[PDB]
RNA sequence: AGGAGUGGAGCCUGCGGCUUAAUUUGACCAACACGGGAAACCUCACCCGGCCCGGACACGGACAGGAUUGACAGAUUGAUAGCUCUUUCUCGAUUCUGUGGGUGGUGGUGCAUGGCCGUUCUUAGUUGGUGGAGCGAUUUGUCUGGUUAAUUCCGAUAACGAACGAGACUCUGGCAUGCUAACUAGUUACGCGACCCCCGAGCGGUCGGCGUCCCCCAACUUCUUAGAGGGACAAGUGGCGUUCAGCCACCCGAGAUUGAGCAAUAACAGGUCUGUGAUGCCCUUAGAUGUCGGGGCUGCACGCGCGCUACACUGACUGGCUCAGCGUGUGCCUACCCUACGCCGGCAGGCGCGGGUAACCCGUUGAACCCCAUUCGUGAUGGGGAUCGGGGAUUGCAAUUAUUCCCCAUGAACGAGGAAUUCCCAGUAAGUGCGGGUCAUAAGCUUGCGUUGAUUAAGUCCCUGCCCUUUGUACACACCGCCCG
RNA sequence: CGAGAUGGU
């Protein structure tokens, strides 16, 4: 297996609702940190964002041993059916700035 | 503080240094007054890039 | 001595299921930095050597040494005859 | 930074066996179960989850690392 | 997947590395900068650092 | 921090941290023109102020840009929430910046321009714009496959002293 | 790494005659060889170890690189008409040549 | 002209050659204590063995009486790798499998490249525009002479007016009893207070001597810190100069050359792909050229390079006395810092208990040579300390091919070094010790600092080279060239 | 007015 079902839903629900991720280029530190607590490694956080790239539903860049990765608009079209949300929802980012 | 380093990226040619510097310059004021109007004073001219630290009893 | 103990139930093994008046059969390893303890005497090792397990008797004298000791990582040098750039008279023109 | 000298005890990996889904269960009259093999004293796997049956050993599966009686 | 899957990195070279390049060799460990010594002649005037002798 | 750092760790520490910045925005925002970014601070909050020369691709289509950079720059450097914030500011006499003038070459030869048509191209706009003088340099694979160099000049240039 | 000739020509790529130096044995149209004597205008006198002389010419890629000289131990191409005339391919080094031997490869005639 | 040497001895350390399963590799003035290269493991690329996928995505197949995941015990194994074999529980659509395609690489090419660095080359050199001269490549400007550290100035003049380098510029050293002003810096003085001595006009005192003994709600900025300004210009006097540009001596003065940084046009098949998520093309990609266990990088007939310790009396040993400056310090993933004071031990070291995120604590940083007194007596000696036996601590996951440290014992060559050859002009050479880097453990290296402090010069083109002009040439791959029997 | 030949990368 890849990753638990448990594991895979938790990095989704966390980028849908936060609309960005970081993450360094290190495999063997135990923990994400933030709320990749309650126990998944960035090891599944690295291959989970390959994954989601190479369908075109995030974007990525990198500099100085970190990833950053941006969510667009067909992978909130993915995520939110993946998630099972109310089709209304847009919960990471929406005000107009001035 | 002083940094000094081969020239090099290789460790080839004639045996060169490069010889990097830092300076940090520091100073004390002493007032006698309340604690609610240094907040006042030590707020006005300290936009450039300078710190500022103050402590409630020292004197 | 976390999980360095398995090597001496492997010897005590040895030692036990022997037939009488006769040398236990090899126990072969790669704990060069072992101690020889008293429980160790009379008894078959092979040893690594990088390559190759060399065996080892144990005799009463190896006692505190390392087993490490007893098994050699190279061969003796003996010379042949110097080459080209051995000496600065050497220098080949065509 | 060579060519390869190749092993000569060649496996790419096991071979998992293939076996039909269960016979933990009987039925041995009209609404009379019997259960064939017995769960593990534990917490989590109390229930539905049962002990292999060996030559000389009952030995719990989920919990792997422990739970085996010696007959 | 295996159990000893990694051995102790606590001192030596093993424990530390370049953060801008992730190189081993030639660091700086001086007043907490711990880049690579190529790196650190590509960003001295970033960090403020000067020659004048 | 339960004890403050030393002097020494601390200055440091904020010229690694400004290091680090400038290098994330350089390729973030390499085709949209930046330049260069300011920082500065005030009780509880930090203001990042970045100049580039076309801001409206800085913000996107209702600031979405500036939304995004505020996460992950908050999400990377493990500021508090709603402690930062960005500024978008637009370059000065564009014709006298280097780093905009290097950006608009490299996408130019990038598109297939050729290689002395474009480097007299940016050697007008500098000097219309009122440098002093200028100094371009090109150098590489120029036509076959044995390396070559080009340097096209106008003007005053200085090399020595303060 | 070291040079073994002394002059100002730097000039060229190393020679590095090293690390993956692969032997290389016969196909079919090529025999071995020893050096008999060496001639002017870049051609030499070789025997083969089956008995056949002949006068032998230094191909354009081993010119001013592969320095032969007498007694030393050579491949051969063989020519499908004109067969008094050959050209070299390979010299051994005595490292290489010792080997061929001992692979049973060379009759007891070269020397080493 | 001279000083200290190097080349000769023992040992340390880099290189070649030899040896080997492997002894990984780049580099031959401008390679060789250089890759910041002080490898126990890691680093690590080399050698002997064994697990793992960390093969995205697309298409097809297989598949909820199920795609697939994990493992106790015995055998096996260096191994507690369910690696594999026997056995029979477990998980739940996440994988598996074939084809296409990716991805990683201290793999190859520095003679495919970018960036950086070295060198030609530490000297005074380099270039347009308009005008003049030649059919032309080219040339003048950019010079006969004088002057300068200088293509620096004066002046001359088919050229006129400009650009870069030089110089200016930035940091640094030496001066201010004048300014600003200090409980994280001092002095003087006294309200005074306290210990010790009578040596002192004179008592055991007001008054004298000694103090890193202690308060000030005393006065102040000479000594310390560091901000602003000041000061030096060949400015004054005497000679010499196409009387200009400049040059020599001397008065007055802290001072009449302080030492570094930065640096042009045009080049080199110079070094680096092993600094990089800088990079083209090529190679490899599940029996891997992408992780663990052990070994090697240290192997020794031999040639060479940079260094440390010495051959003694201008010394070695044992006591006593008395003086620095530059720096670093609780590691932000990464888990370690600098140390006073008391007690135990011959020593290395151990236990307890405090200060320091630093002009605040280690700290008045009680440094070495040097200085004063003692013993030895021209003897390979009480000079020298290589080589080697036995025992005790400390770092660490692990010390054998001896990590480093402490103790008793053993006691080599070496009596100022053949032909050759390096560096140096004043607080300099040489002597002497202390910080920083690398560091879990640790300088015989390197990069800085103070302390003791000379002899010889104020010149030349002879040897090796550099700049400018006239001159000759069969050279232009440019004398390390070309060429005859 | 001593002797001063030669040239794989």
């Amino acid at each position: 297996m890849l990753m638990p079902k448990k594991n895979r839903i938790a990095i989704y629900e966390l980028l849908f609702k936060e609309g960005v991720m970081v993450a360094k280029k290190d495999v063997h530190m135990p923990k994400h940190p933030e709320l990749a607590d309650k126990n998944v490694p960035n090891l599944h956080v690295m291959k989970a964002m390959q994954s989601l790239k190479s369908r075109g539903y995030v974007k990525e860049q990198f500099a100085w041993r970190h990833f950053y990765w941006y969510l667009t608009n067909e992978g909130i079209q993915y995520l939110r059916d993946y998630l099972h949300l109310p089709p209304e929802i847009v919960p990471a980012t929406l005000r107009r700035s001035r | 503080l002083r940094i000094t380093t081969r020239k090099t990226p290789c460790g080839e040619g004639s045996k060169t240094w490069d010889r990097f510097q830092m300076r940090i310059h520091k100073r004390l004021i002493d007032l006698h007054s309340p604690s609610e109007i240094v907040k006042q004073i030590t707020s006005i001219s300290i936009e450039p890039g300078v710190e500022v630290e103050v402590t409630i009893a020292d004197a | 001595r976390r999980k360095q103990h398995s090597l001496l139930k492997r010897l005590r093994k040895a030692k036990k299921e022997a037939p009488p008046m006769e040398k236990p059969e090899v126990v072969k390893t790669h704990l060069r930095d072992m101690i020889i303890l008293p429980e160790m005497v009379g008894s078959m090792v092979g040893v690594y050597n990088g390559k190759t397990f060399n065996q080892v008797e144990i005799k009463p004298e190896m006692i505190g040494h390392y087993l490490g000791e007893f098994s050699i990582t190279y061969k003796p040098v003996k010379h042949g005859r110097p080459g080209i750039g051995a000496t600065h008279s050497s220098r080949f023109i065509p | 930074k060579k060519s390869y000298t190749t092993p000569k005890k060649n496996k790419h990996k096991r071979k998992k066996v293939k076996l039909a889904v269960l016979k933990y269960y009987k039925v041995d009259e009209n609404g009379k179960i019997s259960r064939l093999r017995r769960e593990c004293p534990s917490d989590e796997c109390g229930a539905g989850v049962f002990m292999a049956s060996h030559f000389d050993r009952h030995y719990c599966g989920k919990c792997c690392l422990t739970y085996c009686f010696n007959k | 997947q295996q159990l000893y899957w990694s051995h102790p990195r606590k001192f030596g070279q093993g424990s530390r590395s370049c953060r801008v390049c992730s190189n081993r060799h030639g660091l700086i460990r001086k007043y907490g900068l711990n880049m690579c010594r190529q790196c650190f002649r590509q960003y001295a005037k970033d960090i403020g650092f000067i020659k004048l002798d | 921090m339960a004890v403050q750092i030393s002097k020494k760790r601390k200055f440091v520490a904020d010229g690694i941290f400004k290091a680090e910045l400038n290098e994330f925005l350089t390729r973030e925002l390499a085709e949209d023109g930046y330049s260069g970014v300011e920082v500065r601070v005030t009780p509880t909050r930090t203001e990042i102020i970045i100049l580039a020369t076309r801001t409206q691709n800085v913000l996107g289509e209702k600031g979405r840009r500036i939304r995004e950079l505020t996460a992950v720059v908050q999400k990377r450097f493990g500021f508090p929430e709603g402690s930062v914030e960005l500024y978008a500011e637009k370059v000065a006499t564009r014709g006298l910046c280097a780093i905009a003038q290097a950006e608009s070459l490299r996408y130019k030869l990038l598109g297939g321009l050729a290689v002395r048509r474009a480097c007299y191209g940016v050697l007008r706009f500098i000097m219309e714009s009122g440098a002093k003088g200028c100094e371009v340099v090109v150098s590489g694979k120029l036509r076959g496959q044995r390396a070559k160099s080009m340097k096209f000049v106008d003007g005053l240039m200085i090399h020595s002293g303060d | 790494n070291k040079g073994k000739g002394g002059k100002n020509r730097r000039r060229g790529k190393n020679e590095n005659e090293s690390e993956k130096r692969e032997l290389v044995f016969k196909e079919d149209g090529q025999e071995y060889a020893q050096v008999i004597k060496m001639l002017g205008n870049g051609r030499l006198e070789a025997m083969c170890f089956d008995g056949v002389k002949r006068l032998c010419h230094i191909r354009g890629k081993l010119r001013k690189k592969v320095w032969i000289n007498t007694s030393d131990i050579i491949l051969v191409g063989l020519r499908d008409y004109q067969d008094n005339k050959a050209d070299v391919i390979l010299k051994y080094n005595a490292d290489e040549a010792r080997s061929l031997k001992a692979y049973g490869e060379l009759p007891e005639h070269a020397k080493i």
